[PDB]
């Protein structure tokens, strides 16, 4: 499971035909302030089936470079993802804007979106659930969830909330959904918190309030920071409360894990007290469990990446973005 | 005049070389330089740009 490269033609500010990557196991996307970086977040969401309304446009056609000011650079645009797999040939998944409507392709076969989604699903990519994506501020949203809405998120992921209406009009099925999801998250959560904060004198515990009817009551989450005694997560303060939320979010994504993980400015919510720690965690994870693609603002984060994709603007009637690639592994480690 | 990025990073560590790379991006944005990269992960060549008429040797 590997995202090898992305190819773009006339998508938003990515005018003309452009290769993005190749990616390493840990690649960071960087550059000075502009739409260039988020437009590349949008290209990834787009080739993975995202609905037009979450792509910051009103109409598909407006994704064609130049189209927002009625000066489109072409009649079509596309984003292509090359997926590589040891022992197998590469597989190319493209979404093309043709006739103002999306045309999905797998290795030059035009396909319906339903087959596109099925074929990605066999690869571990869930384009409705977006298991591969951590959006901006996802860490903050997790940090501020009371046990009742921490359950609300779990039934969203576990499809327990799907069965909610026929159930409460009367049930073995709704349980299997939750605990196979929950116990998976709870199984892994203690190790992830021990890994983010580097020392093993840390502990994190995930217990339901209603141990055999959990979909109903809240979910409790109690941590053990190093320089602290055992206390719940709600009673934590900033710098370490964030590291506790990261463990919860990562543990969530480790159930039904995607082969690659796109982190959109996750280092925004990090201090000099923990940014280097989280960045080494991503580095260690990228050697085995998943590929990491991060969009990053903080040097202390992205200097752990193996590769940098650096985005820069070109002068034009419209904002034009292009990319550079840079290998960091050739240089000695710093401090 | 021209400057090779890889030659500017010759004797650097990871954080230093990343900052020279990031600085090409910023300088390009300010139109102090133009940038060429023939293929992915090749050397990146900086050339004079419209909003700076001095020495590239100076800029770095």
């Amino acid at each position: 499971g590997f995202l090898k490269l992305i190819e773009i033609e006339n998508f938003k500010s990515y005018k003309g035909r452009q290769i993005i990557g190749p990616f390493q196991r840990f690649t960071a996307i960087i550059g000075p302030n502009g739409s260039g970086k988020s437009n590349l977040m949008d290209a990834i969401s787009f080739v993975l089936g995202e609905k037009t309304s979450n792509l910051r446009v009103k109409t598909l056609r407006d994704l064609i470079h130049g189209a927002p000011v009625g000066k489109p650079a072409a009649n079509r645009a596309f984003v292509s993802m090359v997926y590589s797999e040891e022992g197998a040939e590469d597989r190319t998944f493209a979404r093309v804007i043709v006739g103002g409507s999306s045309e999905y392709k797998i290795n030059n076969k035009v396909v319906q979106l339903h087959e596109y989604s099925e074929e990605l699903e066999k690869l571990g990519i869930l384009i409705k659930a977006r298991n591969f994506l951590v959006f901006q501020g996802a860490v903050e949203s997790i940090a501020m969830k009371n046990p009742k809405e921490r359950t609300a998120l779990f039934e969203e992921i576990s499809r327990s909330g799907e069965l909610a209406q026929e159930y409460d009009k009367r049930k073995k099925e709704r349980f299997d959904r939750f605990n196979a999801c929950f116990e998976s998250v709870a199984t892994n959560i203690d190790e992830i918190y021990k890994a983010l904060s580097r020392n093993s004198s840390a502990q994190a515990f995930l217990g339901p309030e209603n141990p055999e009817e959990p979909y109903l009551d809240g979910i409790n989450y109690n941590c053990v920071a190093p320089g602290k005694r055992f206390r719940p997560m709600d009673n934590l303060s900033g710098g370490e409360k964030t590291v506790a939320a990261l463990a919860l979010l990562f543990a969530i994504h480790s159930y039904k894990p995607a082969p690659f993980f796109v982190l959109d400015e996750i280092d925004a919510a990090l201090d000099n007290t923990n940014i280097g720690k989280v960045a080494n965690y991503i580095k260690e994870q990228s050697t085995c469990n998943f590929q990491a693609i991060v969009i990053s603002l903080k040097e202390e984060f992205y200097t752990k990446a193996e590769s940098l994709i650096g985005v820069y603007p070109e002068q034009g009637d419209c904002v034009i973005s292009k990319v550079l690639t840079f290998d960091l592994t050739k240089y000695p480690d710093a401090n | 005049e021209s400057i090779s990025l890889l030659e500017l990073c010759r004797n650097t560590n990871r954080k230093q070389a990343a900052a020279k790379f990031y600085s090409f991006l910023v300088l390009k944005k300010q139109q102090a330089i133009e940038l060429t990269q023939e293929e992915p992960y090749s050397d990146i060549i900086a050339t004079p740009g419209p909003r700076f008429h001095g020495s590239l040797e100076v800029l770095f």
